[PDB]
């Protein structure tokens, strides 16, 4: 349901 | 020692919508 | 929130979102109390009763956030956990007494209009505003009812005479804790509920001007109930132990 997030952050 | 002045309220002396609901409290 | 309304921008700087990685989902408030550190629940990560046991690289505190889901490119910063730190004391076998958690940033955000830290309070400070009737206010992403918000969620509460709390439920209430929200009678309601765990019980100062955290929201029976409250970890009676832990390192 959340809008993906930039990979860096992962 | 900056903590607790919200950058767009009280840095600027404006107040948000229900503060004075918070002060008329005490 | 239940009964609350749509923050505005830039109203709760402090406001933490603690988010899970796998699978990415909103687990609780928090607040950020310095350039690298933040403040929550110690149920919002470690709770055996249900297996709950995150550790630092399972967790991503998103901070500057309003909207709930949205990734909110410019404005928001998401930061990595370099240690968690829960109170020695914590009792998740009983009550959910000491109900606290640090929190240290891999790394300093930097401030902005968005990002800010709230006051941790000192004795005094404590003493004039913690009483029976004065109203603080909570802010969350978590569910409206006991059904999700777009945007940050605000309601004001007035704390509660110990003695309402402790006889509106059969836990067994703490000095470290207290108690807020609207007696059956007083015609509005409000309250916390699932997803706000963690998250910062505020209240303004009149004598400075400065917005100090004073609870903690820990836990409630239901959301909104009548006759029910919501219960918060007492931010200053665990003061001694937050600087003992800023200060080791
Ligand atoms: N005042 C509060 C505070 C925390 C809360 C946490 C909850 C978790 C699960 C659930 N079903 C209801 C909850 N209600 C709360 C009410």
């Amino acid at each position: 349901d959340f809008e993906e997030i930039p990979e860096e952050y992962l | 020692a900056d903590c607790g002045l919200r950058p767009l309220f009280e840095k600027k002396s404006l107040e948000d919508k229900t503060e004075r609901e918070l002060l008329e409290s005490y | 929130i239940v009964e609350g309304s749509d923050a505005e921008i830039g109203m709760s700087p402090w406001q933490v979102m603690l988010f899970r990685k796998s699978p990415q989902e909103l687990l609780c408030g928090a607040s950020l109390i310095s350039d690298r550190w933040v403040l929550t629940a110690a149920h919002c990560l470690l709770y055996p009763p249900w297996d709950k046991n995150f550790t630092e690289n399972d967790l991503l505190v998103r901070i500057g956030k309003h909207s709930r889901t949205r990734y909110e490119r410019n404005i928001e910063k998401i930061s990595m956990l370099e240690k968690i730190y829960i109170h020695p004391r914590y009792n998740w076998r009983e009550n959910l007494d000491r109900d606290i958690a640090l929190m240290k940033l891999k790394k300093p955000v930097a401030f902005s209009d968005y990002i800010h830290p709230v006051c941790l309070p000192d004795r005094e400070t404590a003493a004039s505003l913690l009483q029976a009737g004065y109203k603080g206010r909570v802010t969350g992403w978590g569910n409206l009812k006991e059904g999700q918000p777009s945007v940050l969620q605000v309601v004001n509460l007035p704390i509660v005479e110990r003695p309402v709390c402790k006889d509106s439920t059969r836990i067994r209430i703490t000095d470290n804790m207290f108690c807020a929200g609207y007696k059956p009678d007083e015609g509005k309601r409000g309250d916390a509920c699932e997803g706000d765990s963690g998250g910062p019980f505020v209240m303004k100062s009149p004598f400075n001007n400065r917005w100090y955290q004073m609870g903690i929201v820990s836990w409630g029976e239901g959301c909104d109930r009548d006759g029910k409250y919501g219960f918060y970890t007492h931010v200053f009676r665990l003061k001694k132990w937050i600087q003992k832990v800023i200060d080791q390192f």
